[PDB]
């Protein structure tokens, strides 16, 4: 209706979806993610990401004693001006052939480790936009390279992202948003009288 | 804040010549008032004895429509002599030493009771104006004979701020006693009275005039040519305050005259109608006042720049036409009432005249645009600017200015042919409204214009081209029988700066439909007729609206603007606009379905390459190597939208074809220590990747080229992926080893290859690491500069239309032509295909490098270079230009925050390839300027060459490759085996390459490589010139370290074997080449 | 002007033709020519060849001596093309510039020969043709151009052949693989140096070569206060100011 058309009674609306719905497979069945919806055109939404979470299962079924938990957070602004504090969680492994049961860190490897994870994945944004972040945590690969660069140190299993948040947005520029999804057009009907 | 003191004195210097051609004209001035003196006074007198004494004299009487008659014009006349004084810059001494001349003033008043105090009726207050400046000007010519000087002066009638109500006589120097050398023009204009009126009928609204409307022009007329010394009364009141405001005056009126907005009028067609005294006497304003709670926004004790920053700012914030303005009185504040006039609008209450009439609404709706985006360039600490906020001349290019110049030709006659060939109406409350055809028409255009574009436009121009402000004594005004008409123009130009987010938008909607249809709804269905439609979208909506289409060719505002005219001014006036139709068929037609009707800003084709790099690039994530991929990633000029074909499934032939991406794994420790077996690593992860390639996704082509671009590493080998959607794809492999072991080659390299071997990792560099945040930041900024990609492609194709391209990198042309988007000062962001173009070619012209760089920061309007950044690469530049000044090797400078170096896109060009880039840019604007914006000017600016260049050895092809390139006037598949795409392309491009590499001491080569975009209708026409390097010029002996081909005649001189080689050039291409000259 | 057929010091000219082309309407080419010798491996009875053609490969400088041979009855051992770098695709070894294992002027070439008698049979004789085509141009032996240039260089765009690559990285990984763990056994054996000396070797560091361009690339406390005479200094400065 006037005063207060759908249009703009939308674009605020984020939605909470599964990246296993969004990428058909099931290793994606925690990590869910957030689409914040920017421009309608002809009843359809077109969503951006807006941020992304792990079930609370997941990092429950993670947690066990007897090791320690490093975790780390930046706020870092990507290639365009969104800023996002973005997190990650590792587990100290016990290597094969250890007897002993606790395999803990001495604190200042958790330093020197999570001076290295603000470092590398700080370096993996800025040297991204949204979408080539949001294409690189897909399949999971800056926890690669958290593990290939922190193996020097600790042993390091399961390491995670399992948290990037928006903090601000630049500006609207609609010809990106298309350009990340597809053009379009339309001339429409005409009444016939 | 350190140097603009030092650039205030600098142009002051350069301003002032305030000793020597000023006396001179004081002295002349001494002689005329001396004259007007003695010249004889005339008693009471009638108009049926005054048509007799101006019957058949050698002076004629100027008079606005109709020709006063006795009847209604029972008229007397009074010649009482008044005083004289000086006025304006002179007065004030805010001279300045224009080439064209400027203006100086003359006091003329009147007494209190010689004319009657009944001033509200029908102009023969100006009529008595008229016959009073009558016999001044036969009698002067009389004095002025007997005084002898009938040799060099000559008086004519002009009109007075272009003015058809209102001449005036000046005096021009033409060709002890002769005089022909400074600013030339003296005016003869008049005051009246400080009390002509009543007071309650000076505010525009008022109404006493032949049959209530308005007459804004007329009050505003005899207001201005009552006072004209009020405001030198107040004006040397402010001037005795404050000191800094004679400083003020010469740089605000060179701030107006360098960006073109001249005091000469608005209303009639004309870009203008600010100036000087309108901006000093506001200046006045603001310093008594400014606030709404009185805040003296000026206090006049400061500065020179301070106050005119204080100005430009309040007059960039406050809005004065469509919404409120702020009164100011004299004999002081300055209150903001939020009454808008439709009128740029700033009032009195001693004079009680809106000054700013003279203006029109467009004007002072894009000069605050101007003043904005000045204020916005001298409120950055960063840059050094001035040579674009004050030294610099935007207007003096009919195109750099206004994004689209449209030619309306009105072939309408004559005044008895207006009725039925003017579509608008013409009676009595417009001709009382706009006093001539001129401002009528003018303002009719103008509003037809805004209604049919809307927000498809930011700024509207109107200008009557052609348009005269003189005239002889033999017409009693500008009789002009010029291309059709009986006014003041021969065409009209109609300019347009644009909002390019919303030019090519298809469908310009208007309302809503209600039941009963609003009053806009009226007006739209009224102003579009046929056009207008009742459309439901996909959301369901009904609007009021109209369709165009979109062609390759013609911008669908121009049919807009087609329709509007044809319509609803004229129906057989003629709307031409070629430049824009000649620089939109300049750039290549993709053989696509349905591509004659695509737009121009469509990157769709681009879009798909996108999406089948995207169904490859899914493959590749979800195949199985022993490393995982960690990123793939695109790099080529097609994803960052910059190709020339935009890209066409199954086109082997087009050089960009071949799209460069580049993957990286894990960070493996296992990645060998040495260059050689480095890349047999990288090779074998390709190998892989293309047996599981061919192994599950059978509908992918794939084999393998050999890189050759880095020098000495012979192994980096790069697959080729060639989709089922009709794309290729070039896949480079990057470890975190390679830029570690080549600076450990740098490192321990022989002390005289070091140098080459930096060139090496140079090249490195500028493909593997750089190009990627390169074509990030083109792709993000590319979205927000609407025009760069189609600006790009045709700076590309003017670069191998004239064979450049062969050295100067896709990545140096790319950051030449963002340069003026990215910091489009002190013009506006480039609209059209047409300005973008011509505002790069016109600052490539204007770039000096051997003082000045190309840093540039690629960040969308309103991630930056700091204060710190900035100075850190004029440093680097400095240091560059210092141990080497003259630019011996390193001829372009060009820097951003993602390369601070500058060498890195610009290494390896020779000095006669970069010579011959700026001088053709200097030819370019200088010819442009020359001609003007014509078809043969444009066709020249893309003919191919025809200069100093040297050899033209002409080759052909078996085939020409615009069917196999997409350029149409049918490929769509590949071959059963994978060498057949070999004999499709053509060989030309690496043949120059290995030409040159081998002989780049001795000779430059040069050839085009988009053989077809430039080669012919087919597809064949290449060419190959060589320029002879500056050592051999003589005839050297021969030593060990020459590297020349040899054919000595004597024993010591030996000359070049000039035969022999275009010979071997001709065996090296023996099937392509068909011709050699020699210039 | 022909009659020229000796340089100032040590150098021949030797022309030659160029075949048919569509678009030329006595299209000639030059060799310099000079002989040297030295005493190492291939640097002896060289001759400096200068200005030779474009892209010379091994099979027409070989049938131009072999008709040399079949024409004047020359000897000539001539199998070998050296230091022949046409374009510019060989100035430096970036392989041994960036590692060691696998390793250890402008327009000129170097034709060998392997006889005294042959170097100076040659050169004579071909200053015999320099001095022929300087008295006559006619009936000069010439370049037989069964085109060489159109399949020994045109690989452009021809895909490299998959199993030909393929071996080609297997055997060349297989050997370099190979003297890579010969090289990180020699720096991981104890290293003893002869009068008595061990050298210190990183756990990982797999190359000695490594190690000394590690030496290459690497080539107090406080106290102003508590002595005697120091006090007595700073005692003596607080004095002077």
């Amino acid at each position: 209706t006037g005063l207060k058309s759908a249009s703009d009674a939308l674009k605020g609306r984020v939605v909470e979806v599964c990246l296993a719905d969004l990428q058909g497979s099931e290793d994606h069945s925690f990590r869910k993610i957030k689409l914040r919806v920017d421009e309608v055109q002809g009843k359809n939404l077109l969503t951006n990401f807006h941020g992304m979470d792990f079930t609370t299962d997941k990092l429950r079924s993670m947690v066990r004693k007897w090791q320690t938990l490093i975790e780390a957070n930046v706020t870092v602004k990507t290639s365009d001006d969104y800023v996002l504090r973005i997190f990650a969680i590792a587990f100290t492994r016990k290597q094969a052939n250890q007897v002993k049961r606790h395999s803990y860190a001495q604190s200042s490897h958790i330093r020197a480790i999570r001076k290295v994870i603000s470092e590398i994945l700080t370096k993996e944004v800025q040297g991204s936009t949204l979408a080539q972040l949001t294409s690189k945590l897909i399949p999971e690969v800056i926890n690669k390279e958290i593990e290939n660069a922190t193996k020097d140190i600790f042993p390091l299993q399961n390491i995670h992202v399992r948290k990037v948040k928006l903090l601000k947005q630049p500006k609207f520029d609609v010809g990106a948003l298309m350009a990340l999804h597809g053009e379009g057009s339309g001339e429409e009907k005409g009444k016939k009288v | 804040s350190n140097i603009f003191k030092l650039q205030i004195d600098e142009l002051l210097e350069q301003v002032k010549l305030k000793q020597k051609h000023v006396l001179k004209v004081e002295k002349f001035l001494h002689k005329l008032y001396d004259i007007l003196q003695e010249i004889p006074d005339w008693e009471e007198k009638s108009l049926a004895e005054v048509d007799s004494f101006f019957k058949n004299k050698i002076v004629s009487v100027p008079f606005v429509d109709p020709k006063p008659i006795p009847q209604n014009t029972n008229y007397k006349f009074n010649y009482k002599k008044p005083d004289i004084s000086l006025i304006g810059s002179f007065a004030l001494k805010a001279g300045i030493y224009q080439p064209n001349g400027s203006s100086i003033d003359t006091l003329l008043t009147m007494p209190k009771e010689l004319f009657e105090k009944k001033d509200f009726l029908n102009f023969r207050c100006l009529h008595k104006r008229s016959v009073y400046l009558a016999y001044l000007t036969h009698h002067l010519l009389i004095l002025l004979k007997k005084d002898k000087l009938d040799s060099f002066l000559q008086l004519e009638y002009s009109y007075f701020d272009n003015d058809p109500l209102l001449p005036i006589l000046r005096i021009s120097c033409s060709k002890d006693y002769n005089f022909y050398k400074t600013r030339f023009s003296i005016n003869l204009l008049i005051g009246f009275p400080y009390k002509v009126f009543e007071p309650k009928k000076l505010l525009p609204n008022r109404n006493c005039i032949r049959i209530l409307p308005a007459t804004p022009l007329y009050n505003f007329s005899v207001l201005s040519s009552s006072t004209h010394e009020n405001y030198l009364k107040y004006l040397y009141k402010t001037k005795k305050q404050t000191e800094s405001f004679v400083e003020a005056t010469v740089l605000g009126r060179l701030w107006l005259q360098q960006r073109g907005f001249s005091s000469n009028m608005s209303h009639s067609g004309s870009l203008g109608g600010f100036g000087t005294f309108e901006f000093t006497i506001l200046m006045a304003a603001l310093l008594n006042g400014g606030g709404i709670n009185s805040n003296k926004i000026l206090l006049h004790g400061f500065s020179s720049y301070q106050l005119f920053k204080g100005v430009i700012k309040y007059l960039a914030t406050m809005d004065l036409c469509h919404d409120g303005h702020l009164q100011f009185h004299s004999n002081p504040a300055s209150k903001y009432i939020d009454e808008g006039f439709q009128t740029p609008t700033l009032f009195d209450k001693s004079t009680k005249v809106n000054i700013l009439t003279k203006m029109t609404v467009s004007s002072y709706q894009i000069l605050k645009e101007y003043a904005g985006e000045t204020l916005r360039m001298l409120n950055n600490v960063v840059q050094d600017q001035f040579s674009n906020i004050f030294l610099t001349n935007i207007s003096r290019f009919d195109n750099l200015k206004y994004d689209l110049c449209y030619d309306v030709q009105l072939p309408l006659g004559k005044y008895n042919n207006l009725e039925t060939s003017l579509a608008a109406t013409f009676g009595s409350m417009e001709r009382v409204k706009f006093i001539t055809l001129e401002n009528f028409l003018a303002h009719k255009i103008t509003n037809v214009a805004r209604y049919a574009l809307g927000d498809r436009i930011k700024y509207i121009q109107i200008e009557m081209v052609g348009q005269k402000s003189d005239f002889p004594i033999t017409k009693r005004k500008v009789y002009s029988n010029t291309g059709g008409n009986h006014f003041n123009f021969d065409f009209v130009r109609v300019k347009l700066i644009v909002n390019p987010s919303e030019c090519d938008k298809l469908v310009t909607k208007g309302p809503a439909h209600s039941e009963t249809m609003s009053t806009e709804a009226a007006v739209f269905k009224n102003f579009w007729g046929i056009k207008s439609s009742l459309r439901r979208f996909k959301d369901g909506s009904i609007t009021h609206c109209c369709v165009w289409s979109t062609s390759s060719s013609e911008p669908i505002i121009s049919s807009i603007v087609n329709f509007a005219l044809q319509k609803h001014v004229s129906k057989k006036a003629q709307i031409s606009n070629e430049t824009i139709k000649k620089f939109h068929n300049f750039l290549p037609l993709p053989n696509l379905p349905s591509s004659a009707k695509t737009s121009v800003l469509n990157l769709s084709s681009f879009f798909n390459l996108k999406k089948s790099f995207d169904d490859l690039y899914k493959i590749i994530f979800q195949m199985k190597l022993p490393l995982s991929v960690k990123s793939i990633l695109p790099v080529g000029s097609a994803f960052r939208y910059t190709s020339l074909c935009q890209p066409v499934p199954f086109a082997y032939s087009d050089p960009d074809f071949f799209q460069d991406v580049i993957l990286e794994f894990e960070t493996s420790p296992k990645w060998p220590d040495e260059i050689t077996s480095l890349e047999k690593a990288k090779t074998a992860f390709l190998l892989k990747i293309q047996e599981e390639l061919s192994a599950n996704s059978s509908t992918y082509r794939s084999f393998f080229s050999r890189d050759e671009s880095i020098p000495y590493n012979l192994e980096i080998v790069t697959l080729n992926i060639l989709t089922p959607e009709g794309y290729g794809f070039k896949f480079r492999v990057l470890t975190e080893r390679d830029e570690i072991l080549y600076l450990r080659a740098i490192a321990n390299a022989r002390n005289e290859l070091k140098p080459e071997l930096e060139a090496t990792f140079l090249k490195f560099t500028a493909k593997y690491l750089a190009s990627v945040r390169h074509t990030r930041t083109l792709e993000n900024i590319s979205h927000s500069y609407q025009f760069y990609s189609p600006v790009v492609r045709l700076f590309k194709r003017w670069l191998d239309t004239h064979l450049l391209l062969g050295h100067i990198t896709d990545e140096l042309a790319e950051l030449i032509a963002i340069k003026p988007f990215v910091d489009p000062a002190p013009y506006f962001i480039p609209g059209s295909l047409e300005n973008g173009f011509l505002k790069v070619l016109k600052f490539i012209s204007q770039w000096n490098w051997k003082d000045d760089p190309l840093i540039l920061d690629l960040v969308k309007p309103e991630e930056r270079l700091t204060l710190a950044q900035y100075k850190g690469i004029q440093m680097n530049f400095t240091n560059l230009r210092n141990s080497d000044p003259n630019g011996t090797h390193l001829q372009f400078f060009v820097a951003s925050k993602n390369d601070p170096s500058g060498i890195l896109y610009s290494s390896g060009i020779p000095l006669p390839i970069a010579t011959r880039l700026t001088a053709l840019a200097k030819v370019a604007v200088n010819l442009l300027q020359t001609h003007g914006l014509n078809q043969q000017t444009i066709n020249l600016l893309f003919t191919p060459g025809l200069k100093d260049y040297d050899f033209v050895v002409d080759l052909r092809t078996p085939i020409g490759l615009k069917s196999s390139c997409g350029i149409l006037s049918a490929p769509s598949n590949f071959p059963e085996n994978l060498n057949d795409l070999s004999e499709k392309m053509d060989p030309t491009y690496q043949l120059v390459k290995y030409l040159n590499l081998k002989y780049k001491n001795s000779l430059i080569l040069s050839s085009r490589k988009y053989i077809g975009v430039n080669g012919g209708e087919k597809g064949d026409k290449n060419v190959i010139t060589g320029l002879i390097k500056p050592l051999f010029k003589g005839a050297h002996k021969f030593r060990v370290n020459l590297d020349c081909n040899v054919k000595p005649v004597d024993d010591e001189n030996v000359i070049l074997n000039k035969e022999a080689i275009f010979h071997e050039i001709a065996a090296f291409g023996n099937d392509m080449v068909i011709n050699f000259e020699t210039d | 002007i022909e009659d020229i057929s000796a340089m100032k010091n040590g150098f021949i000219v030797v022309p030659f033709k160029l075949p048919d082309h569509k678009a030329l309407p006595a299209s000639l080419h030059f060799m310099f020519a000079k002989r040297h010798q030295s005493s190492n491996s291939n640097e002896s009875d060289c001759l400096f060849l200068v200005n030779l053609p474009l892209l010379s490969n091994i099979e027409h400088m070989k049938k131009f001596v072999g008709q040399l041979c079949g024409k004047y009855d020359t000897v000539s051992h001539v199998e070998e093309l050296l230091y022949n770098d046409e374009f510019g695709l060989h100035e430096v070894d970036l392989s041994a510039l960036t590692s060691d294992l696998m390793s250890s002027p402008r327009n000129t070439a170097l034709l060998k020969f392997v006889d005294a008698a042959s170097i100076n049979n040659c050169w004579n004789a071909l200053k015999k043709y320099s001095n022929l085509h300087a008295k006559h141009p006619n009936e000069l032996f010439e370049w037989t151009y069964t085109t060489p240039s159109f399949t020994t260089f045109v690989n452009f765009y021809k895909p490299l052949d998959i199993d030909y690559l393929k071996e080609d990285i297997h055997t060349h990984m297989a050997i370099f693989e190979q003297r890579e763990a010969q090289a990180q056994e020699d720096v991981q054996s104890s290293i003893v140096d002869e009068d008595g000396f061990t050298l210190v070797v990183g756990k990982n560091t797999k190359s000695l070569n490594s190690i000394r361009k590690k030496i290459l690339n690497k080539n107090k406390k406080a106290k102003k206060d508590f002595y005697r005479f120091q006090v007595r200094e700073r005692k003596k400065q607080e004095i002077n100011q």
